[PDB]
């Protein structure tokens, strides 16, 4: 019987991919810094797949041009964001 | 020969010439004796219409003194007829006696008829004429006049004309040439005259009413006084001549009056004006121009002015904007009697309404409709839908779509983070109302998706329910969301949680980790709210708070009378000043309590008045008031826009449709080169803009930077004898 005690709480997170915001995958640069192409011949930001992954957008589109889907699992690629 | 025969036919002809009592052994006797005359006697053919000349000429000479002798006008008509009667019908008999030289020299081609229609006019009707013609031009005027006249007069004359050019060659030669030139000479004239002198001292509605008639009441003249036989055609001309020289003369101020009529709505006015000047060749296409004029003006009037007023009313920018859409709709469906070059008129004005240009607004005002506000309140789950039914109009012609929906998905996103919606349903319809709009299918898929999404997260949410039994289990409820769509950005401002939550949240990881291999939580305390029961001296009251107002709360669990420094929360919370200050501030400040959750020091009027030094304790005088009355228990709201979409997630979403923009220009135009392998600028940027004409308007600025890029990375190349080609490369 606490001054403020806990009756409900509605927990709101998301979830991405585990492994370690390390690096792009396709290249290799941390994902919050640029990559391959920008940091050599200096936007180099972020996309996300309906599947969860996150790489430079820079870099997934390269390899987009290849074969239509996710470098590390291997379903058919969806962006489903850009925004940082 | 002629004179052995005449002598016998003579006689007979005369009778036919007379229309006398021409005997069945007359016709013979004549008939046998024609056919002997041309036969016998080379120039029989030519004597025999001599003689005939002068038979008829006596006849006619006769008519015109019957005729002449009358100087009264009408009874001239009148004698005109009946002699034309008598000559007519002996026109149509007469070769039948005569077959035999109509054949000789085809009782239709009637050589003796052509010479009686001629003597005719040589005696009387290319003359008496002069008043044959005033006669019944009199007469017709009489008729406009109101002097209705017995129609006969002037139908009897119209007859003669057309009858004396009934010539094949050109059957109304007569009766157009001078007849519809006298007929409108008479026309034109008396309303040329009379069209003024009624709108003289008229209104222009009355007269056009009068106009009307009156072409109604040529139109029936048209099929008395003129000829209705065959097509005619220039019959036509005539009532366009008649609008010509009286309404299309007027229409100069008629049209003044159609904007009138436009700006009151007087749809039967105006109906009366689209009719008579759709009939004037230059009145209805002005009056195209008018409507479409009023409709962009509404826009840039009606419409800018409401969503000044507007900030967030939703309701007032949907409806103004509809309200506009069907005004208008219904002045054309009535007033422009729902002709499609009024509807285009109307289409293409109102598209600028729309785009008179922030979808995103609209955006924020569907969010209202949809969402539980105090807006949507009022209205009915079917209300909400409808004024988003009626939306789609509007969105159909926006032409920026994606940005209305980048902000609608936005807010969706939150409304289902939160659970704000009006109702599920509504969200459902929302959608499915976006497909009606016709919307690309990425936004409006994505929008499914967090449906869909919600779904997947109370499954799990409820795992947890069941299994925790920090806190009775059930109390929590966990929303595990698809980081990649739902974390709209990387803004996750970490907070430490009460006991009760911190020793919880190690087994929602566990468990989400023993089911969700690969994956990782993101917890977005954010967007995390609860209730908690609020012990004061006064009693128990439930807040609903923020996750940071628990955990700012959590610090006085035990020791609701000792100050706790705003610094010293920011530390048991872990939290940036900025969102610490906001949840403090409703904590110590949120609207409409008498009570608020924490007491301190100095006070605060906005979260930017708090200091490191500012010192929080817990309200034990805190209560739900009823009556200005301490309540024992109760519950009360201390979120409010806590968790509510500011200038920066605003603009955030703006800088993401551009790039969304340039994303999708750059893709399209690598489909559009892998299609056609080699097009000029003009080629691939109009394909540019229609294939992405479903979400924005492409600008050739963007293009051309994706089209560089493109080349850098070579997936195109320039033309090497025009920059402006492309061709597809790799
Ligand atoms: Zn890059
Ligand atoms: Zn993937
Ligand atoms: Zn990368």
């Amino acid at each position: 019987d606490k001054m403020f005690s806990l009756k409900k709480w509605n927990a709101v997170a998301m979830w991405s991919w585990d492994v370690e915001c390390d690096t792009c995958a396709i290249c290799r640069v941390q994902v919050m810094d640029a990559c391959l192409r920008c940091q050599a011949e200096n936007d180099c930001v972020v996309v996300w797949g309906e599947c969860n992954h996150s790489f430079h957008n820079c870099c997934m589109s390269l390899w987009v041009k290849q074969n239509n889907r996710c470098p590390l699992c291997q379903q058919d690629w969806v962006v489903q964001r850009i925004g940082k | 020969q002629f004179e052995d025969k005449w002598d016998f036919m003579r006689p007979i002809v005369l009778k036919l010439l007379r229309q006398e009592s021409v005997t069945k052994q007359q016709w013979f006797d004549l008939f046998s004796d024609v056919h002997a005359v041309c036969l016998w006697d080379d120039k029989g053919p030519a004597k025999i219409h001599q003689a005939l000349k002068e038979d008829i000429l006596e006849f006619i000479k006769q008519a015109q003194a019957r005729v002449l002798s009358h100087q009264d006008d009408t009874a001239l008509l009148k004698a005109y007829i009946v002699e034309w009667r008598k000559f007519f019908t002996q026109c149509d008999i007469l070769p039948k006696p005569f077959c035999q030289l109509e054949i000789t020299l085809n009782v239709e081609d009637s050589i003796v008829r052509k010479l009686m229609l001629d003597t005719w006019n040589e005696s009387i009707f290319s003359n008496i004429k002069n008043r044959l013609q005033d006669s019944a031009m009199k007469l017709v005027h009489a008729e406009r006049l109101g002097e209705a006249f017995d129609s006969q007069l002037v139908i009897g004359v119209r007859e003669s004309y057309v009858n004396l050019c009934s010539n094949p060659e050109d059957k109304l030669q007569i009766y157009r040439d001078n007849f519809e030139k006298a007929y409108l000479d008479s026309t034109e004239r008396f309303y040329r005259t009379q069209a003024p002198s009624y709108l003289q001292q008229n209104g222009v509605q009355n007269y056009m009413k009068y106009a009307d008639a009156k072409l109604k009441e040529e139109e029936k003249r048209a099929l008395r006084y003129l000829e209705t036989r065959r097509e005619c055609n220039s019959v036509e001309a005539l009532m366009e001549c008649c609008v010509n020289a009286l309404v299309t003369s007027f229409k100069e101020t008629i049209l003044a009056e159609c904007q009138g009529m436009i700006k009151r709505n007087e749809t039967e006015k105006l109906h009366l004006m689209f009719s008579l000047m759709d009939k004037v060749p230059n009145g209805i296409e002005p009056m195209l121009k008018d409507l479409e004029e009023h409709i962009i003006s509404a826009g840039l009037a009606d419409m800018v002015a409401a969503a000044e007023t507007i900030t967030t009313d939703s309701e007032k920018y949907v409806e103004q904007l509809l309200t506009l859409f069907n005004r208008f709709s219904k002045l054309v469906k009535e007033a422009f009697q729902d002709d499609p070059r009024f509807l285009t008129a109307r289409d293409k004005a109102y598209k600028a309404v729309v785009n008179d240009k922030c979808p995103e607004l609209l955006a924020n005002y569907c969010d209202m409709l949809l969402r539980k506000t105090p807006l949507s309140k009022k209205l009915t789950s079917e209300e909400i839908e409808a004024k988003l039914k009626e939306v789609l109009l509007v969105l159909k012609y926006v032409q920026n779509k994606d940005v209305f929906m980048r902000y609608h998905k936005a807010h969706l996103t939150r409304r289902l983070i939160l659970d704000i919606s009006a109702d599920s349903e509504i969200e459902e319809n929302m959608v499915e109302w976006l497909r009606e709009v016709g919307m690309p299918a990425d936004y409006v898929n994505k929008l499914a998706r967090m449906f869909q999404d919600i779904k997947v997260s109370e499954d799990l949410n409820q795992a947890f329910k069941e299994m925790h039994k920090a806190l009775p289990a059930d109390s929590v409820n966990i929303k595990i969301l698809n980081a990649g769509a739902w974390s709209r950005s990387s803004e996750k401002v970490f907070v430490s949680l009460p006991t009760e939550l911190e020793d919880l949240i190690p087994e929602v990881e566990e468990f989400y980790k023993k089911n969700h291999s690969g994956r990782k939580l993101h917890w977005h305390h954010l967007m995390s709210n609860g209730i908690i029961t609020f012990k004061n001296e006064v009693g128990q009251y439930d807040l609903e708070v923020t996750t940071f107002q628990l955990a700012v709360l959590f610090a006085w669990n035990q020791r609701p009378r000792e100050k706790i420094s705003f610094e010293n929360l920011k530390l048991a919370t872990e939290l940036p000043d900025a969102e610490l200050r906001r949840t403090l501030w409703s904590l110590v400040a949120f609207p409409k309590l008498k009570r608020q959750v924490l007491l301190y020091e100095p006070q605060v009027n906005s979260p930017k008045d708090f200091t490191e030094g500012t010192l929080f304790s817990v309200n034990q005088e805190f209560s739900l008031i009823k009556n200005a009355k301490v309540q024992k228990r109760g519950k009360i709201n201390l979120i409010g826009r806590l968790q509510l979409t500011t200038e920066r997630m605003r603009e955030e979403e703006n800088e993401g449709i551009v790039q969304l923009r340039i994303l999708r220009t750059q893709e399209a135009i690598i489909q559009i080169m892998k299609m056609r392998k080699k097009i000029s600028n003009a080629q691939l940027q109009t394909e540019l803009v229609e294939i992405l004409k479903n979400m924005f308007l492409p600008q050739k600025k963007m293009i051309k930077e994706q089209i560089e890029w493109l080349i850098e990375h070579k997936y195109i190349r320039r033309d090497e004898s025009d920059i402006n080609t492309f061709i597809y490369m790799a």
